[PDB]
């Protein structure tokens, strides 16, 4: 459920946009429960789960390189922890999938949906990474390390959120 | 072209957002949320202490804190985590861009509000601050000028009286019960019905039982006897666990300590006889218009029903010769945040904040002069 | 550029690879035979111990011994032969260039893992080892970090009730029934039809009988009715010998001891009335996720229809406004190997084993404040 | 002339005598044993229930249930075979000659106690009923009238303030975590010492394991860390069987858990910590009575060494000025039986009853507006 928080544009150009590219393999990946969707076989969500595996270790990565030059503890261990959550999710989906694709060619729907739970859990780490990241660069802007990597908060495409409704 | 910043650090939502705007753009619940067991798993272990919206959801495993009980604050080491998690991780602004607007509940110590200017100055880098009582601005949210405020919120309940701009502080009473001594009192008188609820998580489990289904009573001796035959006051809610529970006489049971602080103990009046004995203290010349004016803020005052009660029980007290017009609001839950939008939003008013070159020379002994 | 070896040393089948695969290389039965004949040949007389598939094979001339019984060890003689035949003599590494993951049943005694740590450092000099328990690893295989495990192996059955990442240490309920009473069950109940089980290379038999006939009904009363009008549901099983055997009710009455363990005398309740009596133990917030995911490792939920008959059951003791979901894996057997390997390959461990030189300072107490 | 009947029916033994005495005539655990085999001999085989200590003796061949678990009753059907076997097969009196006193925990269910005087008018008979809470008689038994009570039964633990006659029920704090939760977790773990207690029978061995060895230490780190150079801490008990058991640590982390909740999961607070968390309940000026007089009734303040550790982790929280004095009498275990026979007995009492002449007309409502 972060089509709602992924509101967001091209721009960012290292982690806004391979988020986008794991929102949308997820929006197409989930539509294989309500089954409308360009997945038909049980292999290509094989191969959609590879392809997230594969986003979110370079995701673990860059979010490694912007949390080496946060000085102290008060967004830095959020974001490590976020990151240990996403490394562990990863690493899960990526050996989670040969097990049952030599299921699938050695002899059929419960076998997509823990792959469809695994990225769903994967999903809510990597949109919460993404918020704590940019905590982490727009808080200390003004400290060095954080301004050789060049991701301005304008760069973020953040707005505010929606006015919270009054009554009911 | 800059705008303000206001946060109503409530003492169980804080909610916060722009000046001049019509609604908080962030609500969450100030729950400070500890894990408290193993974690088997070699990720999801590090990360130490959540807030919010995500302690909300996970409560299962979470010892939940408030930092704030009864007005002050306890914790101080909560409270600046609420905030950073107010202003950058929902609100998503840097406090040094915006002046910072906050909210107080009357006859607070002073402690408590020179660790929050302090605390706003030397750890977030605002440019101005300003703290107000947070009873004076839903008389702004009411488009009013005169009156008395019952604002009842979840830590303390105060009734101020103000007339057209002039407050009376010697008439400012405050009283210590609200919607967590409600939501403890409903815990308590649950447990006749069969059911237990003991930890810190099965608090927030009561308080949407308090939600959906409290009531308040117009008459109190009636409606417990119609609750003796048992036929229509009784009303089932789910649990998320999916077990449905049935409540009888406790549905309007706890809403009455309002107005009978006696059931849970407190040498007190209730927020009833605390107005009338309010007003009673002020002048006899404004009388007339502090009681056709009784606004209602706080979300204690959010019942289906306290307006007639409120407005029954101050006519008996009141001489019955001009009208009590208890006015409440639909909107009343955020009105604290909404005259909070006003005057931070006022032209008039960007010479009285408390800037960072005046508090550096002065100290944190500045917000006293200046605030009230 | 090293890989870490794991070893799951479950009561009845020792299953060992390397981690980061995707199936076990090695899995062979955990029996030690020795010889109780004469051996009037004057070769082959001199091999005294007999372990795995070689055992297996042999199994008419050897008593038979499990070392591990109801998941503690109760010879460790025997249990050192397994794994020195597990590393050398089927996987064929050195212990010294791998560090090794074992698997303990929660709730076992303390010298249990004790033993086998020292054994395992003190005898095949590894460089690094840990023990995980046998449930936790399932989630990992499961692809999950929420629910409740119900891992029935050969010797103990457990259900662990995991919130994400959080264990709950209190609910975890170990009952001692699982596939080897199921076992001595079916030895017990096929005297009946004529047929004598009496020694322990029967036992293997009877076991390949419980493998590929035994089913579990889905209502018990009237599958037992229908098998007295016999037409159906026997089943012809031919043995090693020639003989074939006829099997007719007794093909379900051994997975029914599963959830009725009075028919073996135990005083317990069946492992869908213990998943009901541990999740009720847990807190009332993380109770409807902890419904919905129910795991399943563990070769005795391998029978034919226990998904259906464990959401059936569960369905008439949970409240009926929520639904409940048996997630069954089709590779399940192994499940406990494949979150193993899941574990010792993650990338965030490898600052979370027992290094050697971590246990020789302290001896062999470092592995209770590093495991559970 | 006539005498009146005294019954408490506490969750794990029922005590019961006559009233003006000093000792109660009948004391028996309250169990209701289902027989759980086949019974092959022609006689011997209608027995269908027992109860007290012919099925305390025979526990073997039984199921046992305690019909009250946490103060509530959860099997009416027992009870009355409880009530019945205490009257007529123990006290030999007929309940239709003698008006008789229960016992109830405060804070239950106003059904337990509805059906409780319902069963008690309306099956037995008797002239006159009164049920009283099980913490005020402690101080009848103790000889005060102020003073706070720490009634830890083996169902609840509950601690109420009572000032010279008067109570303060705003401040009674009722905590889940009593004997039968502590037999629960010295069962839990016993397992670490190899020994698995699994049945309802065990339940009565390791009781009897907590009766004759667990002590409550008054520093828990270092008692710990002795327990570590293992020479004098270890303790040996015979079984029913003739198998003896070594205890080590498990002697002392088994009331531990009453100052430390969180071993078993509970969030709460230890009965160290309540007590000074209630007395804080209470007002300012009766605070120094309530400190200087800390009764301790029920049986689980009957470890040796529970008054030194309440005394010493009070009066860290408490104020250092005044100083905290936990009376202990030596005959607490039947404390609550002893008021009763001093309540019952009271000259100024027989105006208070409840007569069947009052329950007829009324109903069984009565019981709210004569009790509490
Ligand atoms: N509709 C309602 N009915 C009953 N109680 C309400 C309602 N809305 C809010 N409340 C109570 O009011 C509280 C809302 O927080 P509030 O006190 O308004 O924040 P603040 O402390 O900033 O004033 C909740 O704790 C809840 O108990
Ligand atoms: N396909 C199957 N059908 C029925 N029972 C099975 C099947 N596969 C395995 N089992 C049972 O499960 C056991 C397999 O060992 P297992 O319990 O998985 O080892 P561990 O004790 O390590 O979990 C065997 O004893 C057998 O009784
Ligand atoms: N000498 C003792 N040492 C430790 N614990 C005791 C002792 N005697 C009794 N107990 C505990 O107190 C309980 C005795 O029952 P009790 O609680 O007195 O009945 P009631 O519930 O009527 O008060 C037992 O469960 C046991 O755990
Ligand atoms: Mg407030
Ligand atoms: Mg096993
Ligand atoms: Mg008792």
């Amino acid at each position: 459920l972060d089509a709602e928080v992924s509101k967001w544009d091209d721009s960012g150009n290292d982690i806004i946009v391979l988020a986008k590219q794991m929102c949308m393999i997820m929006m197409e990946m989930t539509d294989f429960t309500r089954g409308k969707g360009p997945l038909k076989n049980t292999s290509d969500v094989i191969s959609a789960a590879k392809k997230i595996a594969e986003a979110g270790s370079r995701m673990d990565k860059l979010g490694r390189t912007i949390a080496d030059h946060c000085p102290d503890s008060a967004c830095k261990q959020d974001l490590l922890a976020y990151l240990q959550r996403i490394a562990l999710y990863c690493h899960q989906l990526n050996i989670c999938s040969k097990v049952k694709a030599e299921v699938q060619n050695l002899g059929g729907v419960d076998s997509a949906m823990s792959l469809i739970q695994a990225a769903k859990n994967l999903m809510n780490a990597v949109v919460q990474t993404v918020k704590a990241s940019y905590v982490a660069s727009t808080k200390y802007q003004k400290s060095q390390g954080m301004a050789s990597l060049n991701l301005p908060a304008v760069s973020w495409k953040m707005k505010a959120p929606e006015k919270k409704p009054l009554v009911k | 072209e800059t705008t303000a910043l206001v946060c109503d650090n409530g003492s169980g939502l804080v909610k916060a957002g722009f000046a001049g705007d019509d609604a908080p753009r962030a609500v969450f619940p100030s729950i400070v949320g500890r894990p408290r067991h193993q974690g088997v798993m070699v990720g999801m272990g590090q990360k130490d202490s959540y807030v919010g919206d995500e302690a909300q959801s996970k409560r299962g495993i979470l010892t939940l804190k408030y930092p704030i009980e009864h007005g002050i604050i306890t914790n101080w080491d909560d409270m600046e985590k609420i905030w950073h998690h107010t202003f950058y991780n929902e609100l998503r602004v840097a406090p040094e861009e915006h002046p910072t607007l906050l909210t107080e509940a009357p006859l607070n110590p002073k402690a408590n509000r020179e660790k929050m200017t302090q605390i706003m100055f030397e750890t977030f880098n605002v440019p101005a601050m300003y703290v107000a009582i947070q009873a004076v601005l839903s008389l702004y949210a009411s488009g009013r000028t005169t009156g008395i405020v019952l604002d009842s919120g979840d830590g303390v309940t105060h009734n101020v009286p103000i007339y057209e701009g002039y407050a009376l502080p010697h008439a400012i009473m405050r009283l210590d019960l609200a919607g967590r001594d409600l939501t403890d009192y409903l815990m308590k008188i649950l447990t006749e019905r069969g059911y237990s609820f003991v930890t810190t998580a099965e608090r927030e489990i009561v308080r949407d039982i308090k939600e959906k289904l409290c009531y308040v009573a117009l008459d109190f001796e009636n409606e417990m006897a119609t609750a003796a035959s048992s036929s229509s006051l009784e009303k089932s809610y789910e649990l998320p666990d999916g077990q449905v529970i049935t409540i009888g006489n406790e549905r309007f049971r706890c809403p009455e300590t309002l107005f009978q602080p006696s059931f849970i103990g407190m040498e007190s009046a209730g927020i009833h006889e605390t107005t009338y004995n309010s007003i009673m203290k002020c002048d006899i010349d404004i009388r007339k218009d502090l009681y056709a004016n009784n606004v209602m803020s706080g979300g204690t005052t959010m019942y289906p029903g306290i307006a007639d009660r409120m407005q029954k029980e101050i006519t008996a007290l009141a001489p019955s010769t001009m009208k009590i017009k208890i006015i409440a609001p639909p909107e009343r839950k955020y009105s604290v945040w909404i005259g909070g939008s006003i005057l931070a939003s006022l032209s008039t008013f960007q010479q009285m904040w408390i800037t960072k070159q005046e508090y550096d020379e002065a100290g944190p002994s500045i917000v006293h002069r200046k605030c009230f």
